[PDB]
């Protein structure tokens, strides 16, 4: 919810996104729709910044996280990873399918 | 800092260009970003031909094609057949795989 | 041509203009030709992101979906609300209705 709240608004619907997540296509369409208001936003703390170090330190990190190619995906930077919490999942689903077939 | 200098801006700036830099991922996803002088380029042929009142909806259907064959880059170059498997296509894959089971 | 003046190439040539401008149909769909300005801009933002590869493939689905919804104009201006039935969406009206009587 934490992370979506800044896209979607308070009232989320968590459900929807536990079911099915986002996709990297789907992540990146919601860059784009806060991308305007997120530079006016940088540009407004910029010019609030009470010194020059913390006026280039918020428009340097509003840059680096403007970009959707800077969006970490675990299913990339840790493809091993990601197929183990993949059959993670799927083990607790196969031993409750071996109960059945004992059955 | 040394203890008779003083630190200027132009080194606590390319500090702050290396903390930046660390926030960018290893390896990511080149998800694209449609510029504006290519999608008015497209929209600007897109009401050539009569179309401007489907100009927009062209142009989100070159930034998909474009998104759903976004490639993996690691070091600024395109890692050459990788497979990765995403977290929405994997939640697929665990929700059909409990539908199994359930049934 | 008068019996004492000579009949010039461009008054020939306005001739030909009126020949050929006959050749436009009276309405005719506006099929559109991607430029080759707007081609190979979306074809270096292919390359740019990598896509270098498909660079030409993603041309085609913008150049398809272009002609998919190709309107229909008179006298340069849209037809509104103008629908139209192919002759290949009605062949296959008729390849369905042949195959409904002979079975």
């Amino acid at each position: 919810k934490e992370e979506l709240k800044v896209i979607y608004g308070d009232n989320v619907d968590v459900k929807h996104f536990q079911a099915s997540p986002r996709t990297p296509v789907q992540q990146l369409f919601d860059s784009l729709k806060n991308a305007a208001a997120n530079k006016e936003r940088a540009a407004k703390e910029a010019a609030a910044a009470a010194s020059p170090y913390l006026a280039y330190a918020v428009t340097k990190k509003q840059e680096v996280q403007a970009d959707p190619s800077n969006i970490p995906f675990d299913e990339v930077l840790y493809p091993q990873l990601s197929e183990e919490l993949l059959e993670l999942e799927l083990s607790d689903i196969r031993e409750d399918e071996i109960a059945l077939e004992k059955a | 800092w040394k203890k008779g200098k003083t630190v200027s801006i132009e080194n606590l700036n390319t500090v702050t260009d290396k903390y930046a830099a660390a926030l960018v991922p290893k390896r990511k996803l080149a998800l694209p970003v449609l510029p504006e002088g290519v999608k008015k380029a497209v929209e600007d042929f897109a009401a050539s031909v009569g179309q401007a009142k489907n100009a927009s909806e062209v142009s989100e259907l070159l930034a998909k094609s474009l998104a759903e064959k976004a490639v993996v880059t690691e070091g600024g170059k395109v890692v050459e057949g990788f497979s990765y498997v995403s977290k929405a296509v994997a939640a697929k894959v665990i929700a059909t795989r409990r539908a199994e089971v359930h049934e």
